[PDB]
RNA sequence: AGGCUGAUAACCUA
RNA sequence: AUGUAUUCAACGAGCUUAUAGCCUUGGCCGACAGGCCCGGGUAAUCUUUGAAAUUUCAUCGUGAUGGGGAUAGAUCAUUGCAAUUGUUGGUCUUCAACGAGGAAUUCCUAGUAAGCGCGAGUCAUCAGCUCGCGUUGACUACGUCCCUGCCCUUUGUACACACC
RNA sequence: UUGACGGAAGGGCACCACCAGGAGUGGAGCCUGCGGCUUAAUUUGACCAACACGGGGAAACUUACCAGGUCCAGACAUAGU
């Protein structure tokens, strides 16, 4: 009857990601569901380092470009229909929500 | 006409923005030349911190 | 003092099968034939031995010009006259038994050997 | 700069010198014997083992890079 | 003595096809025959041996200046 | 021939 | 230096699943290079149980020597439509200069210099390069305007294309 | 008058300056870039602030150079055959 449902959140914006995570945990604590998380995975730092000059003249200066990806994992012990109800709330822009039935 | 194989090497790949074959950034599947990437970096989501 | 390749005399090399020949060749030609030959290499072999059939008895065959300088020399090509393009001109050679397992590129030099002239202005004080 | 000529095997004269004089050294190492007896370091290493077997010299330190020995009995 | 073929400095000889270890003058004769064969057919590698140039694809603009 | 000089002369080295 | 034994990182990167195109564990075949098979991973999940210098024992013994590994011969395999003017990777052999570098000249003040390896970019194949990462870990100074320059003030100027 | 400059002065400052030092580089072999020479061509930009720089590690492609062969990927409009 009760299953461990895994919700994964990804975003470049920490504040928006943390806001949605709190809305889900707090939205599940209202239904008295058992909640595991949020678990914060290590931040993925995509990095592109490139020559600033469009030509090859001058001092060789470099731009270090970083695109950070933050990932959260929340496990809810409940039925899929109940979880579908909690996650159906409008989510902040740029936060990618992904609901899967944990294979355990 | 265009018979020569184009399965690998610089001749197969080009910049997705401008079409130039040089200095392509293939990391993460960007497929942009280094000049076009710097112009579009902010829009793509890349940022300079240090 | 007849020619022999890997202990096999020239008379037997002509009658040997392609599978038997590849074992005699070094590693690079063996991989090349194992990967197969394309249309263009086949056509050259067809023309090279066609010229031999047209040659009057006792005369060398007529020249066959080709751009295929990655072609490998096989025993069937011994005695043929081939003009090998070097990028500018067709350099003519007569295939000899010691050329077996070499590329045609190795007998048509693509550059002129350097004979130096006097250094110009800007060659020193560097 | 002259070249050293270190013997690779002992001769009767030098071997007897090793058995009599070397036990009296305060410091015994392959390089000490190699220089005093004009023997190669390879021969000195084997010689020190023989002196150890005979009990003429005792060990102070053992390291693959540096071996230190000394006379078994003082003076 | 069961020394394998891959361990020998003359593997699959050009003339005989045999495997052997060639030493002293026989080794010097073998090297002489290799270069004479290439020079005789006017092989590119043989010609560069004859001209005293590098034969293994090295750049020659800046290194090997001993003349 | 090299070095020194933005460069030449001078100077220094080989 | 070589041959053993021993042993500790960090940044990061990874696939179309087509029999399978990326990172590859495990098993088997092979001296190596490499090959075959069963698989994992679109990843804090699998590769990742994840380095070298160093430590340790032995051999070598001041000899251009077991320092050095250029040049060159033979041969094998891999990438590719194609390797010759050697793509690269192996095996045996070959075994050059070089014994610490003239005038001159660069960088650097602490986890720094230097040494040591690793990832990433390029990339079918190719790193002596670049951008990062950690590991080992110092000497000297705590000043000065002598040299090369810079900033401010006063001052001289026939310079203003501005002491080239 | 303002600047710039001074083998003018005063004050201050910097390991792209020095001092005290370390590692070196410059010498050898080789890798790679530049010049010159050669070449059918050895494409080319750049001369502290050019020269492992053009992310430039080019087998083809890249490619601009050289020797050759194709193709039209000549819209649209007017007239003609
Ligand atoms: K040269
Ligand atoms: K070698
Ligand atoms: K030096
Ligand atoms: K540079
Ligand atoms: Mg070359
Ligand atoms: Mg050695
Ligand atoms: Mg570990
Ligand atoms: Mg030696
Ligand atoms: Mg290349
Ligand atoms: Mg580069
Ligand atoms: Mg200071
Ligand atoms: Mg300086
Ligand atoms: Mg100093
Ligand atoms: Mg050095
Ligand atoms: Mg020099
Ligand atoms: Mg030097
Ligand atoms: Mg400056
Ligand atoms: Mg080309
Ligand atoms: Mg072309
Ligand atoms: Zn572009």
């Amino acid at each position: 009857m009760i299953h461990k449902i895994r919700i994964t959140l990804s975003s470049k914006n920490v504040k928006n990601l943390e806001k949605v995570c709190a809305d889900l945990v707090r939205g599940a604590k209202d239904k008295r569901l058992r909640v595991k998380g949020p678990v914060r995975m290590p931040t993925k730092v995509l990095n592109i380092t490139t020559r600033k000059s469009p030509c090859g003249e001058g001092t060789n200066t470099w731009d270090r470009f970083e695109l950070r990806v933050h990932k959260r994992v929340i496990d809810l012990f409940s039925s899929p229909d109940v979880v579908k109800q909690i996650t159906s709330i409008t989510i902040e822009p740029g936060v990618e929500v992904e609901v899967t039935i944990a294979e355990s | 006409w265009n018979a020569h194989p184009k399965n690998y090497g610089p001749g197969s790949r080009t910049c997705r923005v401008c079409g130039n074959p040089h200095a392509i950034i293939r990391k993460y599947g960007l497929m942009c030349c280094r000049q076009c990437f710097r112009s579009n970096a902010k829009e793509i989501g890349f940022i300079k911190y240090r | 003092k007849k020619f022999s390749y890997r202990g096999v005399d020239l008379d037997s090399l002509l009658d040997m099968s392609t599978d038997e020949l590849v074992k005699l060749y070094p590693a690079r030609p063996r991989r090349r034939f194992q990967r197969g030959l394309k249309r263009k290499p086949m056509a050259l072999i067809k023309k090279l031995r066609k010229a031999k059939r047209e040659a009057p008895q006792g005369e060398k065959p007529e020249v066959v010009r080709t751009h295929l300088r990655n072609m490998i020399i096989v025993p069937e090509m011994i005695g043929s006259v081939i003009g090998i393009y070097n990028g500018k001109t067709f350099n003519q050679i007569e295939v000899k038994p010691e050329m077996i397992s070499h590329y045609l590129a190795e007998f048509s030099i693509s550059y002129k050997p350097v004979k130096h002239g006097r250094p110009g202005i800007g060659a020193t004080h560097s | 700069k002259e070249k050293v000529n270190n013997m690779v095997l002992f001769d009767k004269g030098t071997y007897d010198k090793l058995i009599t004089e070397a036990p009296k050294y305060k410091l015994i190492t392959p390089s000490v014997l190699s220089d005093r007896l004009r023997i190669s370091g390879s021969l000195a290493r084997k010689a020190i083992r023989e002196l150890m077997a005979k009990g003429l010299i005792r060990m102070v330190s053992a390291h693959a890079s540096q071996q230190i020995y000394t006379r078994a009995t003082n003076t | 003595f069961k020394i394998p073929d891959w361990f020998l400095n003359r593997q699959k000889d050009y003339k005989d096809g045999k495997f052997s270890q060639v030493t002293s003058n026989a080794l010097d004769m073998k090297l002489r025959d290799d270069l004479e064969r290439l020079k005789k057919i006017r092989n590119h590698r043989g010609l560069r041996h004859y001209w005293g140039l590098r034969v293994r694809g090295q750049h020659t603009k800046t290194t090997g200046r001993r003349g």
